[PDB]
């Protein structure tokens, strides 16, 4: 009817007008890197690890954001898409804490796994790295956020999914910061899902803290009991 | 006629609530404002 | 360099969310106005302006001035702190009667800012962060004013001093002090950015309205 | 560099140096490393159970 | 004689801004004695496809500093209204070093940029105009005020325009210290509340502007100009210049010179000319100049062996690796360090970045601790290569042009002055072991 094919590294593809890049990749199995973008929240396009070269093109695109086109090839696996990802991976990890061993997010770490698939495996980082302090926003999600990479997932989660507008970014450039500003719980019947949406361990449970590795645990899918919802 | 004299002498008079007095002088001669149909975002 | 200035509120005795602040009824006519210039879904847009009366009104901006401007506006008060820490022009803490900022950007560097910040260093005897024992001056370095060809340039309390040599500041602040209101420009006989000597354009008088009109209209 | 009996370390303060990472646990290829941890009541993180079955053990 | 081949001397009659260093009465009489505010209704009622038209033969180009096709850009907004209202934002923000200019047209003649909101708004068939005025020009703002205050009462504005029946408002929003904002999409950001991030495009303020609504930004310079277009015609203003390089340009000459001033002059004006005509010169006589900043901050730095010839338009200055930008010239004269002058423009884009995205939030204050560590020489000649790469890296990932105006300085000081920083580095090595 109204698709439009474009084509994902010389294979044709029939999609819906105003499919995104990073959809219309997908949609033959590829997936894109990526840290702000999540398909159940608002597009943000801050990261910059989805840009992707489109042919006969000279400016990478945000596959998050952008829109495909009628006859356009995308290049997933270009130089100049792998050379993106690997100088946006070198400068989010550039203040970076070498926080792993002590991080819960340690073996289940995004930041991790994509530095390990797509950027390279030195620094070249000379200088001090920044430290913020601390915030407390409730007994349930502990807070480091000197390892935060500032994604803005969980701002956009508590305004649109619980419905709480209670995170924000205060200051800009390097001192920008995620928080509330004042001491304030961030107190929710959906709260413990920051701690799932945010891709590093600077939001994380504090039931859970220092007691297990992913690696360990095994795994066992059943049902919540704990409502009528299921 | 002549360029002698510098003619941008007046906002020396200028004390901290000028322009929003202006603005509030404005106020009547504006046009109905839009509307987007709600209150708010949140609405 | 670092900032010096914290994005993190802690409660105080002299700022904390019961710190009495409230707005004049010429401030609230004047805020209504202020709303009445967008369109009636988004009285979001008035944050910026009702904000800065707020600190014209107060000086600067208690927690308390953020959560009544909050609930004036009917918007999240994380939205208006979000405002106040962005933009530098709002004061979260107490400032000098006269809040003087001068720009060390690289134009107005190039013409000796620093005799400038020395000058008035030396007859203050605060830095680029502290105040005044008097709590009357304030002083802090600025990037670009937007007024490069007078330089070095410094703005007090929302007023432009141009063209200045160390004699020039000197005497400002003086008068300042003094209860005296400084003229506000250039000090070098130029009142304008027009080239210190010759006018080398603009001397010919201007022309009418139908100079060069074009036909058929 | 001789590889004898096992050992737990500290700092020169008399701190443990064992953080629970586990990479020790995980790397084990005998599997003789069983660890298991919690946040001590000055809130460090530090383990619980650190066996070694030296009869696993390939050294 | 036609195709003019040598450029730059242009008299009083063919400027447009008469009224630039503010000798004549700023209140609406100046204006209607300099032939402000003249035969308004009947342009307006040409309707909006002759303004667009007379705009597009001008071949007049952004002043804001990217010198985007007026006209193109102007009639982008020309579709059938679908409910929404339709909105025309002024950009006065006046945020790069080295740039005076609006701040001046603001001040001294306001009238022309309210005449030009008019004219603008009804090309592009806008309901009103928003004027974003930097914060700190209080004074420039209250003057316009004053100037929007005298339209309204003589009915220059407002309810009926003129007579040409048509309805129109102008609004003056004044910003708090933020670079940033000028950035048209952080401007609209800003004007609705938010801090001033730019959002992405697609898509473009033509369809989802302010308020989410279609707008068009359009700098002050840039608007100011449109009236006197329409009454002297398209043509007229496309003679000046080189082609696809028309018309005449405001230009800002600050730093190492005798006499610091803000003129007008014909576009492609030799900055050597510009510079000894208008600047008195260098200071020291032209042989002690070392380099020179031909358009702000964000343009990179050539040197005296390439400001001997070089012409003042986007394209030859293009060809010259520099960019033409605001047309803000900043001289360095052999005694200025050349290293410390690139220091502090990267720490001034440190201060002003956003934040929002990773590229420029993170490698430009990386860029700024390499360039305060050359600048006393503690570094290696590798690292040289390496900011060389770092500002590869951030240039063309951002989301809005700050990054480029980050990284275009230190790639111009590292081709152009390496051996100054290989030697610094050099001396500091043999003076600390
Ligand atoms: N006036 C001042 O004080 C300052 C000026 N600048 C200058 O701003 C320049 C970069 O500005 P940008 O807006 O980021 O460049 P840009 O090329 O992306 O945009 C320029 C104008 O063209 C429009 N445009 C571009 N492509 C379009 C398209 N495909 N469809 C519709 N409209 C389109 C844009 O909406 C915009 O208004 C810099 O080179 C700098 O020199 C920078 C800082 C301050
Ligand atoms: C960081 C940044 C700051 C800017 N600041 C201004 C400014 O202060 N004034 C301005 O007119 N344009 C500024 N611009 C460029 C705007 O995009 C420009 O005003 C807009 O495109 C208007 O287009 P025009 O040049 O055709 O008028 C800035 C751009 C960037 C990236
Ligand atoms: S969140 Fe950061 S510190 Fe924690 S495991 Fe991942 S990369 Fe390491
Ligand atoms: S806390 Fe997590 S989700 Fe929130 S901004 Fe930081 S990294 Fe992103
Ligand atoms: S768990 Fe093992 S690897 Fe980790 S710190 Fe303790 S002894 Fe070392
Ligand atoms: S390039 Fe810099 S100023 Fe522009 S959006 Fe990204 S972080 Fe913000
Ligand atoms: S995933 Fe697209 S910019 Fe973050
Ligand atoms: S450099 Fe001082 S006003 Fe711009
Ligand atoms: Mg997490």
């Amino acid at each position: 009817s109204n698709l439009i094919e474009v084509f994902v590294d010389g294979q044709s593809v029939m999609v819906e007008p105003g499919t995104t890049v990073l959809q219309a990749c997908e949609k033959v199995g590829m997936q894109i890197p990526r840290f702000c973008y999540h398909e159940r929240l608002s597009v943000a396009g801050n990261c910059r690890m989805c840009l992707v070269e489109i042919e006969k093109a000279p400016k990478v695109v945000a596959a998050c954001a952008m829109p495909v086109m009628k006859g356009w090839n995308i290049l997933t696996n270009s130089e100049k898409s792998k050379k993106a990802r690997e100088g946006v991976m070198e400068f989010l990890l550039a203040n970076h804490p070498l926080d792993c061993p002590i991080c819960d997010q340690g073996g289940e770490c995004d930041l991790q796994d994509q530095s390990m698939m797509f950027g390279s495996d030195r620094s070249r980082f000379l200088e001090g790295k920044r430290a913020v302090e601390d915030k407390n926003i409730g007994p349930l999600v502990k807070t480091i956020m000197t390892r935060c990479i500032q994604c803005t997932r969980c701002i956009r989660f508590a305004s649109e999914i619980a419905g709480v507008d209670d995170l924000g970014t205060t200051g800009r450039g390097n001192d920008m910061q995620v928080g509330t500003y004042i001491e304030k719980m961030f107190m929710s019947e959906l709260s413990g899902n920051i701690i799932d949406i945010c891709p590093v361990g600077a939001l994380t449970s504090k039931p859970y803290a220092f007691t297990a590795r992913p690696w360990e645990t095994r795994k066992t899918e059943s049902i919540d009991v704990m409502d009528a919802v299921g | 006629f002549d360029n002698s004299t510098y003619r941008n002498l007046q906002h020396h008079e200028y004390s901290t609530y000028t322009f929003l007095d202006l603005n509030v002088e404005l106020s009547k001669f504006r046009m109905p404002q839009p509307s987007s149909g709600r209150q708010s975002p949140r609405h | 360099g670092a900032g010096g200035a914290l994005f993190v509120h802690r409660d105080t005795p002299e700022n904390n969310p019961d710190t009495p602040f409230d707005f004049t009824p010429e401030n609230y006519k004047r805020i209504e106005a202020i709303v009445k210039n967008y369109p009636e879904g988004h009285k979001a847009a008035a944050v910026l302006p009702v904000l800065d009366l707020a600190q014209r009104q107060n000086g600067w901006l208690p927690i308390s001035a953020m959560n009544k401007v909050a609930e004036i506006l009917q918007v999240p008060p994380m939205r208006v702190y979000e405002v106040a820490t962005f933009y530098t022009m709002y004061n979260r803490k107490p400032v000098g009667k006269y809040h003087i900022q001068v720009c060390t950007t690289t134009p107005c560097m190039l013409r000796n800012s620093d005799s400038i910040l020395e000058a008035i260093q030396k007859k203050l005897g605060i830095k680029v962060g502290e105040t005044t024992p008097d709590k009357l001056f304030t002083l802090i370095e600025v990037e670009c004013l937007g007024a490069c060809v007078n330089a070095p340039m410094v703005q007090i309390n929302d007023n432009y001093y141009e063209d200045l040599t160390p004699k020039d500041i000197e005497e400002i602040i003086d008068e300042l002090k003094a209860g005296k209101i400084p003229k506000p420009g250039p000090r070098s006989g130029r009142f304008s950015c027009e080239p210190a000597g010759g006018l080398t354009s603009l001397t010919e008088p201007p022309k009418g309205p139908g100079f060069g009109v074009q036909a058929g209209l | 560099r001789f590889r004898g009996e096992h050992a737990l370390r500290r700092y020169p303060s008399g701190e443990e140096r064992c953080i629970a990472c586990k990479l020790c646990e995980a790397v084990c290829p005998a599997q003789a490393i069983t660890i298991e941890a919690e946040p001590r009541a000055d809130g460090s993180r530090r383990t619980t159970r650190y066996d070694i079955d030296m009869t696993k053990c390939i050294y | 004689a036609p195709k003019k081949t040598s450029f730059g001397s242009l008299k009083d009659e063919d400027r447009i801004f008469t009224n630039l260093y503010g000798r004549h009465d700023w209140r609406l009489k100046g204006a209607q004695s300099r032939g402000d505010w003249y035969k308004t209704k009947e342009i307006l009622l040409k309707g909006p496809d002759w303004i667009l038209g007379e705009v597009k033969t001008s071949g007049l180009r952004g002043r804001g500093g990217a010198g985007f096709p007026t006209g193109l850009k102007w009639s982008f907004m020309n579709k059938p209204s679908d409910g929404r209202p339709k909105y025309l934002v002024v950009n006065a923000d006046e945020g790069e070093p080295g740039t005076c200019k609006d701040r001046e047209i603001i001040r001294h003649d306001p009238h022309k940029l309210v005449e030009g909101c008019l004219v603008g708004g009804r090309a592009m068939g806008a309901r009103a105009a928003y004027i974003y005025i930097r914060g700190e020009f209080y004074n420039e703002a209250s003057n316009l005020q004053v100037a929007i205050r005298e339209a309204y009462e003589a009915g220059l504005i407002g309810k009926n325009a003129c007579g040409s029946g048509y309805d129109f408002d102008v609004f003056v929003v004044r910003g708090a210290g933020a670079y940033i904002c000028g950035e048209e999409t952080a401007l609209i950001e800003s004007i609705e509340g938010k801090q001033g991030k730019p959002r992405l495009k697609p898509p473009f303020p033509a369809d989802v502007g302010v308020f989410g609504c279609p707008t068009t930004v359009a700098n002050v310079e840039t608007v100011a100009v449109s009236p006197t277009i329409c009454r002297r015609g398209g043509a007229w203003f496309a003679s000046f210049g080189r082609e696809r390089n028309s018309g005449t340009k405001l230009f800002n000459i600050s730093g190492h010179v005798n006499h610091p001033c803000t003129v007008e002059e014909e576009m492609s004006v030799p900055l050597k000319e510009l510079i000894e005509k208008h600047a008195g010169g260098v200071i020291g006589g032209w042989d002690n100049l070392l380099a020179v900043i031909p358009g702000g901050s964000s343009t990179p730095l050539i040197p005296k062996s390439v400001c001997e010839t070089v012409l003042m338009d986007f394209d030859a200055l293009v060809q010259a690796q520099t960019g033409l930008g605001t047309a803000a010239v900043i001289v360095m004269d052999r005694s200025t360090d050349i290293v410390k002058a690139i220091a502090r423009l990267i720490e001034f884009y440190k201060h002003e970045s956003c934040g929002q995205c990773t590229p420029c939030r993170e490698g430009v204050d990386w860029m700024n601790k390499v360039m305060a560590r050359f600048v006393k020489g503690d570094a290696r000649p590798a690292e040289i290569d390496s900011l060389w790469e770092i500002s590869k890296q951030i240039e063309g990932h951002t989301i809005c042009a700050l990054g480029d105006g980050a990284a275009w300085p230190v790639q111009g000081l590292i081709r152009h002055f390496r051996p100054e920083l290989e030697e610094r580095m050099q001396q500091f090595a043999l003076q600390h072991q």
